[PDB]
């Protein structure tokens, strides 16, 4: 009787934690996954119009 | 010796004269261009051929992105 109780307690709750553990870890990470990529797209250019101006300056 | 500003007037009298008379390598006669025309060149060289009277400008573009 009791080792079923117990075996149950451990599965049922083992599918709700890591379900919400992943469900709020998408939300962040998802976010911050096209935030990185503006960040990395914006450099560039900042760089790109820099770049110009020491070169003709040369 | 004495005569420290005298000799410099020596010296002096020339510098007027082939500047008031400039024309070729001055009295020198072609000897200084014949240098001078390889000269002239070679410092093209180290520039390229790029014209320095002009200005330059040109446009700049993009490449693949994320």
């Amino acid at each position: 009787q009791l080792e079923e109780v117990k075996q149950a307690s451990i599965k049922q709750i083992q599918d709700a934690i890591d379900m919400e553990k992943s469900q709020q870890a998408l939300v962040q990470k998802r976010h911050y996954l096209f935030d990185v990529q503006r960040n990395n797209i914006a450099m560039a250019l900042e760089v790109t119009y820099r770049e110009r101006l020491h070169r003709v300056y040369r | 010796l004495d005569p420290v500003q005298k000799l410099f007037v020596d010296k002096i009298r020339e510098y007027r004269t082939k500047r008031q008379t400039s024309g070729g390598p001055v009295d020198a006669g072609p000897e200084y261009q014949q240098d001078l025309d390889r000269e002239l060149f070679k410092l093209k060289q180290m520039y390229g051929k790029a014209d320095m009277n002009t200005f330059p400008n040109f446009t700049f573009e993009d490449p693949k992105f994320e």
